[PDB]
RNA sequence: GAGUUGAAAAUAAGCAGAGAUCCGGAGAUUCCCGAAUAGGUCAACCUUUCGAACUUCUGCUGAAUCCAUGGGCAGGCAAGAGACAACCUGGCGAACUGAAACAUCUUAGUAGCCAGAGGAAAAGAAAGCAAAAGCGAUUCCCGUAGUAGCGGCGAGCGAAAUGGGAGCAGCCUAAACCGUGAAAACGGGGUUGUGGGAGAGCAAUACAAGCGUCGUGCUGCUAGGCGAAUCAGUGGAGUGCGGAACCCUAGAUGGUGAAAGUCCAGUAGCCGAAAGCAUCACUAGCUUAUGCUCUGACCCGAGUAGCAUGGGGCACGUGGAAUCCCGUGUGAAUCAGCAAGGACCACCUUGCAAGGCUAAAUACUCCUGGGUGACCGAUAGCGAAGUAGUACCGUGAGGGA
RNA sequence: AGUAACGCAAACAUUGGUGAGAAUCCAAUGCCCCGAAAACCUAAGGGUUCCUCCGCAAGGUUCGUCCACGGAGGGUGAGUCAGGGCCUAAGAUCAGGCCGAAAGGCGUAGUCGAUGGACAACAGGUGAAUAUUCCUGUACUACCCCUUGUUGGUCCCGAGG
RNA sequence: GUAGAGAAAAUGCCUCGAGCCAAUGUUCGAGUACCAGGCGCUACGGCGCUGAAGUAACCGAUGCCAUACUCCCAGGAAAAGCUCGAACGACCUUCAACAAAAGGGUACCUGUACCCGAAACCGACACAGGUAGGUAGGUAGAGAAUACCUAGGGGCGCGA
């Protein structure tokens, strides 16, 4: 599978090396390149070693797969693929525009971020547990 | 908020209570090694949990032993000597409970 | 080893050169000797190898100079 | 005379391994009452007895040891007639 | 600051905003072999009275033998031992080759081996150069110069002084003498050269200069954070094209379906360290210290220098062969001296051997962090872009895709 | 060059069977060869080649349903057998010791070193793959345990063997 | 038993002993073990069930007594276990140690598969070769030669 070279790279205690990137599961965003683009979504999985994001109704693939269980059921099931990173930005819905994302400081002692374009505040201090519990 | 409330527990019992508590912990890592064989259904995450806690524990031990003043060679002649005089008991654990039965 | 413990003397080397110019590798060594000398301030003898500069030395200056100077200690010998 | 040194220095908790079950062990435990348990090869038999002697609290008649190809050490416990194995044998999970 | 349990999916369970996984500092554990070190062994095992063997260290004990030596016993986180690419120092030390043969000579004090130590090592504070004018420890580069010379006067080897730079730094001790002993030692005093010191008297005294526990200091390193600015069209995808805009203390770089200052990570700029490390300042303290006059009687590094022989090395091959350093044998002089100035003698100049220690400028790459490349692009570049010192071959050293 | 060869001149044959496919795989019946081996076992060596199930790319001098091949899963049980916990030979290392540019060389006690000395187990059964090892019978060494009998035993040393 | 510095030993003198030696043999171990057949099943592979007789003679080892003999010259390992024992030295000492016949108990590591006159080791090969030891049936034969056979194993991995 896996072409050799183009496995995980690593550190020197084995650990692979992770792209920091911009956004987070829980967010919205517009896909800005691909035959995807200009369709809005929401993030479901993200892989930190790629730096690559799936969205759950986009870059649908058509893959075929072989259930041999006793007699020969096939099944054409359509999957999501992951799309590079640096495809989206972060959506705002309110007043429904794609921007780019910087960092402010909130008087809580606490750091988020917003749209720049904006000014909208995007991080919920309650996100993690919105998340979690669905 | 499991590992800090664990370790202030830690460094607040006696030299013995830590031995004893060890041999215990090692006994039910044991029992646990029987069910895994028998798959019997049972917690992968368990042996982790178990493991690093005597872990804890011993690490403690040594970190008191240390601060009294005693080196690596008199350290590990201790601990041959603690290792000698083991004697194994039945886990309190899960043994205790087919005892009973 | 051919070494005099006293003065350090080394065999030293030197070319055998004949009437044809033609060197040679060759070794001069020490003038050594199995010797007993009288120590008066252990009213014992001291079997030593020396070389006989060494035996001059210690007439000269007496054993227990020569010794320190060196470093050896006549009981351990 | 002295403190009675073990063969080694080892860590008792972690010398029995594993029960071994396959087709073969079952019927050496219905025939012979005798358990099978994979054991740290550096492990001798006068530690096994006392090991399984406290455990599961059965007298042991007689341990037999074997090293696998592999450098795995491989126990045959057989308990005593009194100690049926099959009792131990449910106790464990090991089910004839 | 959000998801996580290596490559590496899948499955199973956990751990997680009272902060996980992750990154850095300091600790902890570290089976068996290996210096291997309780004793043994056929490395990765065995036997054990459970022991760091042996050598140094501290104490107790005390053979032949009075003092001692050896031995015995004990203490001790206990100094060493082994590993290490190249460079370096010492020790041993070739041969092919060149000379159109070869022996003196060359190769070359090279390779190799052995031992040793360091981040550099070695050398080093004038018993030195020079020449009648002067310099002022050592090392390194340029030059003098392929000059003077050496040489079966063949092949070849080959300086130095003046001159220019890099870099700078000077210190401890022996003896005379005064204390303490029976000594051997210890404590003060004393260290220089167109002479010092000891000796005997009289003056000056406070600053100056060198070293350095402790500690907030300064800076830097070892994690990080903030960080400007774009849209639609074009045939799989646009960063390209045509058309509009904008940032720039940022147009380094990498990635992104296709080439991007404006998409991501970043860059300029700017913040940031509980802990450890490093260079610096400060830091109680510790060190030292001057001045003149008289006195050739006291000292100024002895089996040493020199001499006779045998050699070695100096550019220098025994030559008229100095200077330097060694085998054998002899063997001085103390400043009214001794050595050097290319045999040797006279005169003058210069210097103070036979006790030590010292930073930098210079050499190197098993490597670490940045950077560049008229360097390679899978027959290349490392032997090695995948099990690479692997497979395989060899008893083995070794070879090796 | 689709040529030489296919590794002895012990010899195969037929009927069934399995299978997509059989001169070659299994079974039966003949026939033939070895039998101081071409039998059975053990040392050394090899290293999982052993057994079962699955497979038929490569390997196998043809074939292949088969295999010492590939894939999975198993398998080696000891007081008495063999070594070590006993003893020494040749030889090796060698505390101290003697010598040696260095590395090291010689060498005494010591300690290693079996191909030898010492030392206790056999029959039957089970058995996909182990058996003087597991089972059932009778045995035998070495310790420990108690009773009884004595008071000194232990090593170092002297000897016989 | 005695003697000499003399415990044991060696050595010298005195004494008591006619038997001794060891393969093998008889008996227990040992029979409701094993086994020819017999009965029944057949997954037609193997399985369950009951079992008669189990002695004698003659050949006869290269094996055992046996380091038993006789002869020869070339003159044929050491050390420990083992048996015996005073002085010297060290250490331990009373329910401690040693001495015994029974009785009960107790049981260290490592090898163990397979091949081994070989297709698995050694020969680069599934190679007409090399490879220590053990066991040694029948008929003929002086014989472990040869021929033909048993047990057991094979028909040589190209055929027609
Ligand atoms: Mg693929
Ligand atoms: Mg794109
Ligand atoms: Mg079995
Ligand atoms: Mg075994
Ligand atoms: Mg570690
Ligand atoms: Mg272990
Ligand atoms: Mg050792
Ligand atoms: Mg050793
Ligand atoms: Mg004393
Ligand atoms: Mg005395
Ligand atoms: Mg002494
Ligand atoms: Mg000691
Ligand atoms: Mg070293
Ligand atoms: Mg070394
Ligand atoms: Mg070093
Ligand atoms: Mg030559
Ligand atoms: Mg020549
Ligand atoms: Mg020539
Ligand atoms: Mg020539
Ligand atoms: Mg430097
Ligand atoms: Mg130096
Ligand atoms: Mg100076
Ligand atoms: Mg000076
Ligand atoms: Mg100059
Ligand atoms: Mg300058
Ligand atoms: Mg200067
Ligand atoms: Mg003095
Ligand atoms: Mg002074
Ligand atoms: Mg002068
Ligand atoms: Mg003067
Ligand atoms: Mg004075
Ligand atoms: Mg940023
Ligand atoms: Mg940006
Ligand atoms: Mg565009
Ligand atoms: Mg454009
Ligand atoms: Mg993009
Ligand atoms: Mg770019
Ligand atoms: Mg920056
Ligand atoms: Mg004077
Ligand atoms: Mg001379
Ligand atoms: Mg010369
Ligand atoms: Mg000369
Ligand atoms: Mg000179
Ligand atoms: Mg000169
Ligand atoms: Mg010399
Ligand atoms: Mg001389
Ligand atoms: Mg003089
Ligand atoms: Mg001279
Ligand atoms: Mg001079
Ligand atoms: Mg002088
Ligand atoms: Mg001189
Ligand atoms: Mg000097
Ligand atoms: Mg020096
Ligand atoms: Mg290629
Ligand atoms: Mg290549
Ligand atoms: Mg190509
Ligand atoms: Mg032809
Ligand atoms: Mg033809
Ligand atoms: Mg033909
Ligand atoms: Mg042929
Ligand atoms: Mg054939
Ligand atoms: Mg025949
Ligand atoms: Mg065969
Ligand atoms: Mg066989
Ligand atoms: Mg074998
Ligand atoms: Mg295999
Ligand atoms: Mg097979
Ligand atoms: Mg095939
Ligand atoms: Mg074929
Ligand atoms: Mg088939
Ligand atoms: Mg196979
Ligand atoms: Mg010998
Ligand atoms: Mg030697
Ligand atoms: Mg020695
Ligand atoms: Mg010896
Ligand atoms: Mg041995
Ligand atoms: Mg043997
Ligand atoms: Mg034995
Ligand atoms: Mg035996
Ligand atoms: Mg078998
Ligand atoms: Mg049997
Ligand atoms: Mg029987
Ligand atoms: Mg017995
Ligand atoms: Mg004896
Ligand atoms: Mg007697
Ligand atoms: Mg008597
Ligand atoms: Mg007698
Ligand atoms: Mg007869
Ligand atoms: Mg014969
Ligand atoms: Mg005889
Ligand atoms: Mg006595
Ligand atoms: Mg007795
Ligand atoms: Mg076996
Ligand atoms: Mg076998
Ligand atoms: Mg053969
Ligand atoms: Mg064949
Ligand atoms: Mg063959
Ligand atoms: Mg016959
Ligand atoms: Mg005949
Ligand atoms: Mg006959
Ligand atoms: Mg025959
Ligand atoms: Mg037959």
């Amino acid at each position: 599978r896996i072409k050799r070279w183009e496995r995980k790279d690593c550190k020197p205690n084995s650990l692979p090396k992770l792209h920091k990137m911009h956004v987070k599961v829980g967010d919205t965003v517009k896909v800005i390149s691909g035959g995807e683009k200009g369709k809005i979504g929401e993030i479901s999985k993200i892989h930190k070693h790629n730096s690559t994001v799936i969205i759950k109704d986009l870059n649908l693939k058509t893959k075929h797969v072989k259930s041999k269980e006793e007699g020969e059921q096939g099944q054409i099931i359509k999957i999501e693929a992951a799309i590079h990173s640096s495809n989206v930005m972060l959506y705002s819905k309110e007043q429904e525009v794609a921007s780019r994302v910087g960092h402010k400081i909130l008087e809580d002692g606490r750091k988020v971020r917003y749209l720049i374009k904006t000014g909208e505040i995007v991080d919920t201090p309650d996100r993690w547990k919105e998340i979690q519990n669905k | 908020v499991k590992k800090e409330d664990e370790l202030k527990e830690l460094r607040t019992k006696t030299n013995e209570q830590l031995n004893e508590e060890i041999l215990q912990l090692k006994g039910e890592l044991f029992m646990l090694r029987l069910q895994r064989s028998a798959r019997e259904n049972f917690k992968p995450s368990d042996f982790g949990r178990m493991r690093k806690r005597v872990a804890r524990m011993l690490t403690v031990k040594r970190e008191r032993e240390i601060e009294q003043g005693v080196g690596k060679r008199l350290s590990r002649k201790l601990d041959k000597a603690w290792k000698r005089s083991i004697v194994v008991r039945p886990p309190p654990s899960l043994k205790k409970l087919q005892e009973k039965a | 080893r051919r070494i005099c413990p006293f003065t350090g003397k080394k065999s030293n080397k030197a070319n055998r050169v004949s009437h044809s110019n033609h060197k040679t590798k060759r070794l001069q060594f020490v003038n050594l000797q199995y010797k007993r000398v009288w120590w008066e301030a252990g009213k014992r003898f001291v079997k030593l190898r020396l070389s006989t500069k060494a035996l001059k030395t210690i007439e000269k200056n007496g054993l227990d100079a020569v010794a320190k100077k060196a470093g050896i200690d006549l009981r351990k010998e | 005379k002295k403190l009675k040194y073990p063969r080694r220095i080892l860590d008792v908790y972690q010398i029995l391994q594993s029960p071994i079950i396959t087709e073969a062990a079952i019927k050496n435990i219905a025939d012979e009452n005798s358990l099978l348990f994979t054991v740290d090869v550096r492990a001798d038999k006068k530690m096994i007895r006392e090991a399984i002697s406290n455990f599961f609290g059965v007298k042991v008649r007689k341990v037999n040891t074997l090293i696998r190809p592999d450098g795995t050490k491989k126990a045959y416990i057989m308990l005593n007639k009194e100690y049926n194995a099959s009792e131990l044998a449910k106790k464990i999970g090991i089910f004839p």
